């Protein structure tokens, strides 16, 4: 439908822009962990990842509320829920990596949630492009 | 979707 297609193309463009900020924040986060930075540093970078990814959750929320097509609503609500779940996972594992610092396993858990977030957000964007086509 | 201010607050 016309209104859905226009909505999707528009928010695909916004998603692509926000994905840039997220990639920079995730990269910076990985670099912090790879140079063995302490909690005052990697906890800050965690917050940057969360804030920038939350922009994509919000796009999903906005899109899902206004899309007419059942399959569009379904897919975008899935990714909004999935990304929201992963953000809580990042808050949880970051706190645990700080509380147990220095712990290589705690840090790898945190790193894994952030990696999964990176993958899932890229996948969200891919699906928007597919829906818009 | 959660409130962003609340997620950040829990790391602060």
């Amino acid at each position: 439908g016309p209104s859905d297609r226009q909505l999707l193309l528009f928010y695909l463009e916004q998603a692509e822009a926000n994905l840039t900020t997220l990639t920079d924040a995730v990269d910076a986060f990985f670099t912090a962990v790879a140079t063995n930075q302490p909690p005052k540093i990697f906890v800050a970078h965690s917050k940057f990842v969360i804030l920038s990814a939350h922009k994509l959750v919000f796009i999903g929320d906005t899109l899902s509320r206004q899309a007419k097509a059942a399959d569009v609503r379904s897919q975008v609500t899935h990714y909004s829920n999935l990304l929201s779940d992963l953000l809580r996972g990042i808050v949880a594992t970051t706190k645990a990596a700080a509380l147990q610092y220095p712990s290589p396993s705690a840090a790898q858990d945190m790193v894994d949630r952030v990696k999964e977030l990176g993958h899932s957000t890229q996948q969200f964007r891919r699906v928007l492009g597919q829906l818009a086509a | 979707m959660d409130d962003l201010d609340a997620l950040l607050a829990d790391l602060e």
